[PDB]
C-alpha cells in the first residue's frame, strides 16, 4: 500500500521582487518514505537546497520540507520537481506567489 | 496550554544497500529538538533547537547510547516482521514508532503513547491504560505474546509516567520563552477573478505557532465545507505554519461571505471579509 | 536519560 505525495511551492516571507526571501517545496501525505525533490529556476536544478529531517503525521504519512535562498522577480520562474514509488514521472509544480 | 512530547522513528530496510537506515527525531509540540540519523558520518543524538544545547555531555552520551542500541532493535524488529509476514528478503519495508506523553497546563500527565506501524498501516499499540497492547493482526499479537511474556508494558509504564513526562517538564521550563508562547496568524483575504461570473476569495493565515489552526468560509453564516479548498497546514522554516482556505463566490456576492480564523494565539476569533 | 529503551516486536 502507498500514498502519494502532496506538494506545496511557497515562500516562507511574502514576496516582494527583488527581496531575498527562501523558496520552500512541502511534501506530504507520502508512503513509503524515499522521495526525489528539486527545486527549479528557469527550469534548472538549484543546487544549494537543504532539507528536514525525516518525519511523520499521527497517519503515518511521512513529510519533508526543502528550502533554499530565493530573490523573486517578475521574469524569473520558480518550481519544484517531484518524483515517488507512486509517480510514473516527475511531477512538476510551479510557484505562485498567490497559492 | 497543554504540551506534548513525541519521538518518531522510522526503520527501513534496503537490501542490497546495507543494513536498514534508523531515524529518530523528538518533538516538544510542533518543535523539533534532537534528531539521530544511523546514516550520519558519527551517528549521535544532536540538538536542533536551541534550548536543548545547555543539558550537558552527559544527557548527549546517555542517549546516544539509548539510540544506537534503538538502532539494533529497530533492526531485529524489521527481521522478526519480515518472518511474521512470510515476506521474501528482496523487498524494502518500513517500522515506524511514536511515543511519548502529553501534559496538561499544570504539568500533570493527560496520557501516554506507543505505538507501531508496518509498511504504513498499524501494528500494535500500547492501550491508554499503560498496561495493555492493541494487536492489528495475527502478526502483531505474536510480537503481543512476547511483550506480554516479558512484562514490557511495565516497563513503558514507567518510562512514559515517569522519566517522560520529568523531562518535558524540563523542557518546557527551559524554552518558556517559544514553546509556551503562541504566536497568532497575521490573516488576509485576496480576490482572484475567474471569469466575468465568478471569483475566488482566498482566506490566509501566516507566522503562527503552534500548527493547530481552524480556517473556514461562511455563506450567509452557513459553513461552505464541502465548497471550501483547504491546503494542509505547511511550515514556513521560521518555526511558524501557514494555511490558506479558498472558495469560488459568484461575482457581487463577495460580502457574503466570511472567513473564521481560530487559533491559541489569538486574543479573540477573528471574522474577516475581502477588503 | 531522556530517550525510550525499544523492545523488540
Amino acid at each position: 500500500i502507498q500514498r502519494t505525495p502532496k506538494i506545496q511551492v511557497y515562500s516562507r516571507h511574502p514576496a516582494e521582487n527583488g527581496k531575498s526571501n527562501f523558496l520552500n517545496c512541502y511534501v506530504s501525505g507520502f508512503h513509503p518514505s524515499d522521495i526525489e525533490v528539486d527545486l527549479l529556476k528557469n527550469g534548472e536544478r538549484i543546487e544549494k537546497v537543504e532539507h528536514s529531517d525525516l518525519s511523520f503525521s499521527k497517519d503515518w504519512s511521512f513529510y519533508l520540507l526543502y528550502y533554499t535562498e530565493f530573490t523573486p522577480t517578475e521574469k524569473d520562474e520558480y518550481a519544484c520537481r517531484v518524483n515517488h514509488v507512486t509517480l510514473s514521472q516527475p511531477k512538476i509544480v510551479k510557484w505562485d506567489r498567490d497559492m | 496550554g497543554s504540551h506534548s512530547m513525541r519521538y518518531f522513528d522510522t526503520a527501513m530496510s534496503r537490501p542490497g544497500r546495507g543494513e536498514p537506515r534508523f531515524i529518530s527525531v523528538g518533538y516538544v509540540d510542533d518543535t523539533q529538538f534532537v534528531r539521530f540519523d544511523s546514516d550520519a558520518a558519527s551517528p549521535r543524538e544532536e540538538p536542533r533547537a536551541p534550548w536543548i544545547e545547555q543539558e550537558g555531555p552527559e544527557y548527549w552520551d546517555r542517549n546516544t547510547q539509548i539510540f544506537k542500541t534503538n538502532t539494533q532493535t529497530d533492526r531485529c524488529s524489521l527481521r522478526n516482521l519480515r518472518g511474521y509476514y512470510n515476506q521474501s528478503e528482496a523487498g524494502s519495508h518500513t517500522l515506524q514508532s511514536m511515543y511519548g506523553c502529553d501534559v496538561g497546563p499544570d504539568g500533570r500527565l493527560l496520557r501516554g503513547h506507543n505505538q507501531y506501524a508496518y509498511d504504513g498501516k498499524d501494528y500494535i499499540a500500547l492501550n491508554e491504560d499503560l498496561r495493555s497492547w492493541t494487536a492489528a493482526d495475527t502478526a502483531a499479537q505474536i510480537t503481543q505474546r512476547k511483550w506480554e511474556a516479558a512484562r514490557v508494558a511495565e516497563q513503558d509504564r514507567a518510562y512514559l509516567e515517569g522519566t517522560c513526562v520529568e523531562w518535558l517538564r524540563r523542557y518546557l521550563e527551559n524554552g518558556k520563552d517559544t514553546l509556551e508562547r503562541a504566536d497568532p496568524p497575521k490573516t488576509h483575504v485576496t480576490h482572484h477573478p475567474i471569469s466575468d461570473h465568478e471569483a475566488t476569495l482566498r482566506c490566509w493565515a501566516l507566522g503562527f505557532y503552534p500548527a493547530e489552526i481552524t480556517l473556514t468560509w461562511q455563506r450567509d453564516g452557513e459553513d461552505q465545507t464541502q465548497d471550501t479548498e483547504l491546503v494542509e497546514t505547511r511550515p514556513a522554516g521560521d518555526r511558524t505554519f501557514q494555511k490558506w482556505a479558498a472558495v469560488v463566490v459568484p461575482s457581487g456576492e463577495e460580502q457574503r461571505y466570511t472567513c473564521h480564523v481560530q487559533h491559541e494565539g489569538l486574543p479573540k476569533p477573528l471574522t474577516l471579509r475581502w477588503e | 536519560a531522556a530517550a525510550k529503551k525499544k523492545y523488540c516486536l
